[PDB]
RNA sequence: ACCGCCCAAGAGUUCAUAUCGACGGCGGUGUUUGGCACCUCGAUGUCGGCUCAUCACAUCCUGGGGCUGAAGUAGGUCCCAAGGGUAUGGCUGUUCGCCAUUUAAAGUGGUACGCGAGCUGGGUUUAGAACGUCGUGAGACAGUUCGGUCCCUAUCUGCCGUGGGCGCUGGAGAACUGAGGGGGGCUGCUCCUAGUACGAGAGGACCGGAGUGGACGCAUCACUGGUGUUCGGGUUGUCAUGCCAAUGGCACUGCCCGGUAGCUAAAUGCGGAAGAGAUAAGUGCUGAAAGCAUCUAAGCACGAAACUUGCCCCGAGAUGAGUUCUCCCUGACCCUUUAAGGGUCCUGAAGGAACGUUGAAGACGACGACGUUGAUAGGCCGGGUGUGUAAGGACGACCUUCGG
RNA sequence: AAUGAUGGCCAGGCUGUCUCCACCCGAGACUCAGUGAAAUUGAACUCGCUGUGAAGAUGCAGUGUACCCGCGGCAAGACGG
RNA sequence: CGAAUGCUGACAUAAGUAACGAUAAAGCGGGUGAAAAGCCCGCUCGCCGGAAGACCAAGGGUUCCUGUCCAACGUUAAUCG
């Protein structure tokens, strides 16, 4: 039963699932790429993606925000100086999806998720 | 709740039948060093869509 | 006077004059086709297979595209046989309009419900619960009892099982009539068709007179 | 959804008064006495907003001389005739479920005459 | 609405503020009856000097229920709490005579035409 | 034992079968109380409740139909007829039972006195303690009261759904037949034709036209709600976050006031059928046999919800492989246990497939949409659910001669 | 008198105990990876229905029906353990 | 020597299924490596705080530290213990 609905279970807590995100949230504009699970990234996308709009606003509220998810006023500083030019003029496609294999230690499908331009 | 009599050999076999497992082999075959690579996935040397990403 | 069936656009609640209330199911039949020849003469048993829809030029495959091609048809969702009843006779290729339905006063639908999956045993037959406590032991939805003993020792065919059921055909006849618009081809009805909604479900003129 | 949003892009009402979660609410609800038609009043407070279009609603709550007779009315339903405002109210929240248990002496609730 | 031994008020003058719903009245295994419905219940109390006593027992012509009532558009007036006017056995129309309170207008039908007379409401 | 029936006292006001019957007579079934001990004592768990059933018919209502000491009504009785239906509470472990009140009406019986590898344990056969009684006791009572442990991860049969494989004598994509199967067969009530028929009168029609049930099955958000820990606002303290401004957490989401879209019923549509056939009961047609005659023996009409059609749906692995529409396409060698033959050089067509972006399709599978071209999904511009007046800047005044 | 995790009954309050169930959040149940058990076991190519029989049949006589093999469920039977 | 619910030794069987020992939670850079989720450093999280902190007694017998190895052991991998 999931008509029409968004989001995932991913054996993972609410709160947590809000959380375990988190720390992602500023991070990988801190070096812009991983390893990841693709559906986490896929998701992350959807953890990302969703939250890379914000990367498009600066002003007090989102200053609170940015780091009011992920809790941190780190990586908002660094957006709120940085990163803003460089998508000046995008629909969006700001990250890209990129297959890598699986991971030794589970079997589990790996992916290198990074910023479309990337660019640490 | 217990098989009340012991089954034979050969059945054994018959519902082993489907557990066979199928291979892959539709290899795909890169453009720029032609490295063999799976379709839709960066190259063993990080390479997909042609391109070097990433770089290690 | 066939049945015209459509997408399950949705539905609505449609809103009159003097206080009526038509919550009508919402539809999308657009100009039907027959498409052949079934009968004695080819067959010996006469129907009219119709396609309705579009398909994008690339898919349309060569002896489709030929089945069209020999046909010369645009692509339509599905072809369809309407038994001929002695008035009732077509034959191949013809592209159609919705007139049919001038009266009608009661259509069908049958067509693919609601997805579900293993629906539950409570709601496929309206079982009943046993109590919540005074000891429940574990059976607070089981179906309970299915057979008898020693005597014939055998499950009945046929009993009522729980089961996947629903997200399938559907027929749904001998339905009153609310409104159609043949300029859009709508078709909205007091009471909303079966199935997922944006389905195709079979809405033909009253088999029950 | 491009199929009925002209269907009843048509069947909406056409001017509906003010209220909020708490504003007084009268639906003029052409009912069934005798031979002929008349207005007959169900003057009250929305405690529950709809937002929905046709299908949607805004709330009357009544006193009904002591025991109401509770509407669940529909603003773009032809059977709500119209709406005539006696007095707005001054609510915080979306739905006023606490207009109903407060009563008499306190029942009230100042105007928000704003 | 109103189901065995429903909670039940009284609209009327009779006294009794007390009955009870015990069988519904029409047919078999009628279950959620109100409104219009008259079922079998029996009175609880009464008034000290009233038309009935403690352990009359009649059937009901509800007026109310917590159920409230629909209307043309789909709309309802709904009750806030289930009070009621019960009936004669051979004369029907509730035992007492003096009602008040809420009714329904589903109960109009020239056979309740006696309280339909002089009401309050409804 | 029960039911069934045979005789005819007699009754019955008449009349032995309107409806009863002496004394005697002959059956049927196998359900009550019984007999017998052939199997189970290296285990076949006892009473009753709860959910789910199923058939027989010695017919409860409905249906039919006959008769009747059956005027309408309401009975009594006999033949046909098994499609559908078949109460809620109090009292006690109870079944039983009784009782209160309803309805068309609360039919009788088999199935290990159905059903514990689906539930419970209140009763009845364990250890504690009591009273009456009975014996010197030990203890007993088939006399009565308080308390007290229930296990199974499903091999095979079976049954509900859902796939892979192979064949149908070339391959591929469409539309198919309808052998055969399965769900439905309620009606209550009330109003008009008809206080008319009957019936003195009462009261009460036949066959037919109008309205409502309640139960029941299919359908859908499209009311009405509900809900909705991702949609909001208000709050207790505090962890603490360079201190006035803000956090997040934590406190069951901390408590509380709300709630999309969908999903849903108390909300809203829908249906019981119309139709034909055959009949049946039983009665109706002619018919002599037996000059009559007759429902019978030959040639003629009706007859129920009971059976073949009318309705839905399933449905050619119907191995009897049924039916029509397409279109892919017709390579060089040899060789022998030389032919429906094995092996060497060109060719891979329809299509399919696989990996990718995905959905009201979903356990998986399986299906659907769709594969950059990809509107497939998200992302960027317009929508506006639901919450319900954020936070922050400033502003001045607010407080003193003005604000009266 | 007072007392009691004491016996039996009747009032108030209360509410998903029930007519009649609806939605939502968590942990398993399902797919992929790795490791990796037990009770039990004459032998088996292991269908239904009437009847007969150490007297209640998968395996007897007569008789109808049925392409090969999985996967998710259910618990009448195998006098199941 | 076939049968004694004989005894001892070896191999099947259900099954590649249940189960993987508290519902306090994790995330990313850098290092090694034949080979990082589980090891080390770094930067973030969250939980306990009359204890999941610090110290005696009894009991225990080298488990303390440094180098060094990956057969078996560790309910998986292991540069680790």
């Amino acid at each position: 039963m999931r008509h029409r609905k968004s989001g995932r279970q991913l054996n993972r807590n609410s709160s947590h699932r809000q959380a375990m995100f988190r720390n992602m949230a500023g991070s990988l504009v801190r070096h812009e790429i991983i390893k990841t699970t693709l559906p986490k990234a896929k998701e992350l996308r959807r953890v990302v993606e969703p939250l890379i709009t914000l990367a498009k606003t600066d002003s007090v509220a989102n200053r609170r925000l940015a780091f009011a998810r992920t809790r941190d006023n780190e990586i908002v500083a660094k957006l709120f100086n940085e990163l803003g030019p460089r998508f000046a003029s995008r629909a969006g496609g700001y990250t890209r999806i990129l297959k890598c294999g699986f991971r030794a230690g589970d079997n589990a499908p790996m992916a290198y998720i990074e910023l479309v331009d990337r660019s640490e | 709740a217990v098989q009340q009599n012991k089954p034979t050999r050969s059945k054994r076999g018959m519902r082993r039948s489907h557990d066979a497992l199928t291979a892959v082999t539709s290899l795909s075959v890169d453009k720029t060093s032609g490295e063999k690579h799976l379709r839709h996935h960066i190259t063993a040397d990080g390479y997909y869509r042609g391109r070097k990403v990433i770089a290690k | 006077m066939i049945g015209l069936v459509g997408k399950k656009v949705g539905m609505t609640r449609i809103f009159t004059e003097d206080g009526v209330s038509i919550p009508v199911t919402v539809i999308e039949v657009e100009a039907n086709r027959v498409t052949q020849v079934k009968d004695l003469a080819n067959d010996g048993y006469r129907a009219i297979q119709v396609t309705t829809g579009a398909k994008k030029a690339n898919r349309v495959t060569k002896p489709e595209a030929g089945h069209f091609a020999k046909a010369g048809v645009e692509a339509g969702r599905g072809l369809w046989e309407f038994r001929l009843a002695e008035g009732e006779e077509f034959t191949v290729g013809q592209s159609i309009s919705v007139e049919l339905f001038a009266d009608v006063k009661k259509v069908d639908v049958t067509g693919t419900s609601k997805g579900k999956g293993f629906a539950g045993t409570v709601k496929r037959w309206n079982f009943r619960t046993q109590d919540a406590t005074h000891g429940n032991s574990l059976s607070h939805r089981v179906p309970g009892s299915i057979g008898q003993n020693q005597t014939p020792g055998k499950v009945f065919k046929g009993k009522k099982m729980a089961g996947q059921m629903g997200n399938e055909r559907v027929t749904v006849q001998s339905l009153d009539v609310v409104r159609v618009d043949a300029e859009r081809n709508l078709l909205l009805v007091k009471g909303a068709v079966p199935g997922a909604t944006g389905s195709d479900l079979i809405v033909k003129p009253a088999v029950k007179a | 959804s491009n199929i009925i949003k002209q269907l009843e892009q048509e069947q909406m009402k056409q001017d509906v008064p003010s209220f909020r979660p708490g504003d007084t609410v009268e639906v003029k609800v052409w009912v069934v006495e005798g031979s002929k038609k008349r207005l007959q009043a169900f003057e009250g407070v929305v405690i529950a907003i709809r937002n929905r279009g046709l299908h949607s609603a805004f709330t009357v709550r009544k006193i009904s001389n002591g025991e109401g007779v509770e509407r669940v009315f529909q603003t773009h339903s032809p059977v709500v005739d119209s709406i005539s405002v006696k007095r707005r109210g001054a609510v915080r929240k979306a739905k006023l479920y606490y207009l109903r248990e407060r009563t008499g002496k306190a029942a009230r609730i100042k105007e928000r005459l704003n | 609405m109103i189901q065995e031994q429903t909670m039940l008020n009284v609209a009327d003058n009779s006294g009794a503020r007390r009955v009870m719903c015990i069988k519904v009245l029409g047919g078999s295994h009628r279950r959620y009856a109100g409104v219009g419905d008259i079922i079998k219940i029996t009175i609880k109390e009464a008034i000290p000097r009233g038309k009935v006593k403690k352990g009359d027992v009649l059937k009901a012509v509800v007026v109310r229920t917590k159920k409230g009532v629909r209307r043309p558009d789909g709309s309802v007036i709904r009750f806030d709490g289930n009070a009621c006017v019960l009936l004669n056995n051979n004369s029907e129309q509730p035992i007492g005579t003096r009602i008040f309170g809420p009714v329904t207008r589903e109960l109009r039908s020239e056979k309740f035409m006696k309280i339909i007379s002089l009401a309050p409401e409804v």
